[PDB]
């Protein structure tokens, strides 16, 4: 079916950087508001990026200047490099598709943890 | 004959000109029409698509010889004109400064506008034409010259030498 | 007009007044760009461009040169060599209805940025990745353009603005655009500076008995010398005479 | 919840200060600006105060509004003769779509 | 700026009614104005009939739909408003009003009109 | 930046009865909103967008309302797999911009 899964979730020492990917099937992400959130355990969730169908995307405040989303737009794919994972950002996080006014986020990953190491 | 029509091609292929008066008033437009392989003879227009940057309107220029000089150097177009009372006669009359207008078109080709009552129109039609009444105009081609003016106590031109027609003129 | 529907004009061939704004309304956002908004009124440009439009509040930093957002992405885009400026005043009182004013749209989705001045109307129904829902509603097959639907309970980062973008050239330009003149009133028979619509000179200026021809603005005696110039305010003919100067 | 409540009486005396209170609901009076008008018996109404506070010209300054929550006052000062009439509500119900309006309330001072 | 209705007061039952509302110093062109009625029992509280903004936004009373039909003839300055069949309710008086922008929001029921009694009996 | 607020955290209502979330907005919201429920183990799942639209395949027995600054989710008859956690997201500000509640927790007897 249309969908989003995910890999790259795992464990990694303080300071060190990290790769999420995302691959769809059925819908097209060049073209599509492409949005990735991320969710603390326990806590709520947080909108983490988005990519514009033009290719301008933009990031939260609190992430800002760490992560970067881009699209393997040839074979339909998401990815999020993410770098200097501090003690926050143990989380899970999912890929998402955006439609937004008309229709809010519904298709959704199946998430990836992303502990670091203590 | 009621019009021009300047520019470097007839075609929309460059900012042509036009020219048209009018008994109400003349209109100066700046467009790139394409027109068809004659002037049309009016049945009141006959061009293409237009890009047009500019538009103007004033006064109407109207046995009678209308005279006319068009310039365009200098990035402007001016014309002088004279209305005389009355083939070409040998009286002396300078033309006045009618205006000089801004755009900056690069003219190479140039003709007239005809027009007529109850005349068919086409784009294109022999040397048959339509009827039209007795009328004859005159062309001539300008060339760097020094002349001689002499102005009068008010300042109007009354003649004029050619500095290289012939020796008792030089 | 709407923002993907921005009524382009030219403003030339006049002299343009560029404080004769300032007396309209507050001017919420008055910044220009290639050109001080104090220094306007004087220079000259080739041809002046206007774009008006409506949007929402919390989009007015979209309208900037080389910003990308999604009024500025998507619908309407300045360049980044931008001449001109933008003007800005939120206008809620004849554009905001109790219900929504569903008039006031706004490019959401499209596949790529547009060039600077690109105007677009295109109201097709978007892609879905594969051959869309032509006509129809389903999973995520959502249209280009969505309304603002301003209402009087919209807070103001909601809010409806009007806006105008003139566009301004300077490169060759034929000086047809801006605001000179301001005569210094006429002082006559002392030797004064003149500057007579950009003649100048000095001498004493007295009342001409000759008749200039209508299409005639200066006088000359032997050897250029400039002796008279017709008023461009009264269009009086005047006599300029050398000051008194001598040996001791 | 679709219709505005107004006291039907105010009942006050020359040179006080008194309320008159409009009851509505989350759909008219707590998401809309709510108007307050002014009618005479026999002649239309007359705007006295739009968007909960703003005066057109040419209503005195005793009357002021107040919207808080699902609740709609009106502040009338210095009391006189000159105002037994009718006062009503106004506000747009987007659950009924409409304008809805009050009871009104005489005031006829003593 | 003034406002005034105009058309026939009495009328019989499953009959219509016609109402003109000619006003002066506003036009049904520029952005903001626009122009409503509101009609008041003998001896009950307002109520709205519909509004028609100058964008040509035909606004109804829901309650009220598919019996109007209200239409704007600006270059003649004048609002016709119809309504289909008629009853012993609908005795009221009617005003013609009108909506104009403010200073911080559109301004509406700013003016109103001065009435007309309509009996609708035998 | 509107932040909502979710009530109440937990809710005890007898099976087969109805259930009603508040989520308190301290801006304007008017009508983008969405509502997600995120049954416990796996991505949350829009129910409710806007003021009250129901997302696709989202069973009828939800019904959202609300405008402004409060909305309101509302359950017609819980079964046993309702159970699950609930946020109401909005996008006022849609390019780029979503703010979350605190979710609530809904259980069954
Ligand atoms: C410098 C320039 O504009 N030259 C043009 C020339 O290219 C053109 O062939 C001619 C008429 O066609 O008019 C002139
Ligand atoms: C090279 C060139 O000028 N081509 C012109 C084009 O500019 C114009 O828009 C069109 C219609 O007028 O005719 C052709
Ligand atoms: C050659 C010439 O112009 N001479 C002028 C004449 O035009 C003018 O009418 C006259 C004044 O009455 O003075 C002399």
């Amino acid at each position: 079916e249309v969908q989003l899964v995910e890999s790259g979730g795992g464990l990694v020492q303080p300071g060190g950087s990290l790769r999420l990917s995302c691959a769809a099937s059925g819908i097209t992400v060049s073209r599509n508001y492409m949005s990735w959130v991320r969710q603390a355990p326990g806590k709520g969730l947080e909108w983490v990026s988005v990519m514009f169908a033009g290719g301008s995307t933009f990031y939260a405040d609190s992430v800002k200047g760490r992560f970067t989303i881009s699209r393997d737009n040839s074979k339909n794919t998401l990815y999020l490099q993410m770098n200097s994972l501090r003690a926050e950002d143990t989380a899970v996080y999912y890929c998402a598709r955006d439609l937004g006014v008309v229709g809010a986020t519904d298709y959704w990953g199946q998430g990836t943890l992303v502990t670091v190491s203590s | 004959i009621r019009g021009w029509i300047f520019g470097t091609t007839l075609d929309s292929k460059t900012q042509s000109l036009l020219i048209v008066n009018n008994a109400t008033n003349v209109v100066i437009k700046v467009c790139e029409f394409q027109f068809c392989n004659d002037p049309f003879l009016d049945f009141r227009v006959y061009s293409s698509a237009n890009n047009c940057t500019f538009e103007y309107v004033s006064q109407p220029f109207l046995k009678n010889l209308r005279e006319f000089v068009f310039k365009n150097i200098d990035g402007y177009f001016k014309i002088y004109s004279k209305h005389t009372p009355i083939d070409l006669p040998q009286g002396f009359s300078a033309l006045e400064p009618l205006v000089d207008l801004p755009i900056g078109i690069n003219i190479t080709r140039f003709q007239t506008l005809l027009a007529l009552h109850r005349s068919y129109l086409t784009p294109g039609d022999s040397s048959s034409g339509w009827t039209a009444g007795a009328a004859a105009y005159y062309v001539g081609y300008l060339q760097p010259r020094t002349f001689l003016l002499k102005y009068n106590e008010n300042g109007t031109i009354t003649d004029a030498v050619d500095c290289a027609l012939d020796p008792l003129s030089e | 007009a709407s923002v993907y529907a921005w009524n382009r004009k030219r403003i030339s061939n006049c002299v343009a007044d560029y404080s004769v704004l300032y007396n309209f309304a507050p001017f919420f956002a008055f910044k220009c760009y290639g050109v001080s908004p104090t220094k306007l009124n004087d220079l000259c440009f080739t041809n002046v461009y206007a774009d008006s439009f409506v949007i929402r509040g919390n989009e007015v930093s979209q309208i900037a040169p080389g910003q990308t957002g999604n009024i500025a992405d998507y619908n309407y885009k300045l360049p980044d060599d931008f001449t001109g400026c933008v003007i800005a005043w939120n206008s809620n009182k004849l554009d905001s209805k109790v219900g929504g004013n569903y008039n006031y749209r706004y490019r959401l989705f499209r596949k790529s940025n547009l060039k600077p001045f690109e105007r677009d109307i295109s109201t097709e129904i978007y892609q879905a990745g594969n051959k869309p829902c032509n006509g129809v509603a389903g999973v995520n097959c959502y249209f280009p353009l969505q309304s603002y639907g301003f209402r009087p309970t919209y807070g103001v980062g909601h809010q409806p603005y009007r806006v105008v973008v003139l566009s301004f050239e300077l490169l060759h330009a034929p000086a047809t655009v801006c605001g000179p003149k301001k005569s210094t009133n006429l002082v006559k028979n002392k030797c004064v500076n003149f500057n007579f619509n950009g003649l100048t000179g000095t001498g004493v200026l007295t009342e001409s008995n000759k008749k200039f021809l209508p299409f005639q603005q200066f006088g000359r005696d032997i050897a250029d010398t400039t002796d008279a110039v017709r008023d461009p305010q009264t269009l009086e003919i005047l006599d300029i005479t050398p000051c008194s100067f001598g040996g001791v | 919840q679709s219709v505005l409540t107004q006291s039907p009486s105010a009942s006050g005396t020359p040179g006080q200060r008194v309320t008159i209170s409009c009851s509505g609901s989350r759909s008219n009076i707590g998401s809309n600006f709510v108007y307050w008008f002014h009618q005479l018996p026999g002649t239309a109404p007359k705007l006295l105060i739009h968007s909960n506070d703003q005066r057109p010209s040419g209503v005195p300054d005793r009357f002021s509004g107040s919207n808080s929550g699902t609740s709609a006052s009106l502040a009338i000062s210095g009391l006189r003769s000159e105002d037994e009439a009718d006062y009503y509500c106004a506000a747009w119900d987007d659950s009924l779509s409409s304008w809805v309006f009050g009871g009104g309330t005489k005031l006829t001072v003593l | 700026i003034t406002l005034k209705e105009s058309g026939l007061t009495l009328v019989r039952p499953t009959q219509t009614l016609t109402l003109t509302c000619t006003f002066s110093g506003f036009s049904l062109i520029n952005s903001g104005v626009g122009v409503g009625w509101i009609r008041q029992p003998p001896g009950k509280a307002l109520e709205w009939l519909a509004l028609i903004y100058w964008d040509d936004d035909k606004r109804y009373n829901p309650s009220l739909r598919s019996r109007l039909t209200i239409s704007k003839a600006t270059s003649k300055n004048q609002v016709v408003l119809t309504m289909t069949n008629m009853d012993p309710v609908d005795t009221a008086t009617y005003y013609c009003t009108h909506r104009g922008p403010g200073h911080n929001t559109p301004i509406y029921f700013e003016f109103w009109g001065q009435g007309a009694l309509v009996t609708v009996s035998s | 930046e509107r932040v909502m607020t979710q009530s109440p955290a937990t809710l005890s209502v007898s099976p087969g009865e109805r259930a009603t979330l508040s989520c308190r907005a301290s801006e304007s919201v008017s009508s983008d909103l969405a509502w997600y429920q995120q049954k416990p183990g796996q991505a949350p799942r829009l129910l409710i967008y806007g003021a009250s639209t129901r997302a696709t395949g989202i069973p009828a027995r939800f019904s959202g309302s609300g405008s402004g600054t409060e909305f309101t989710l509302t359950i017609s008859s819980l079964q046993s797999e309702d159970s699950a956690v609930y946020y109401c997201q909005q996008y006022n500000n849609w390019p780029p911009g979503y703010t979350f509640g605190q979710g609530t927790k809904l259980e069954i007897k």
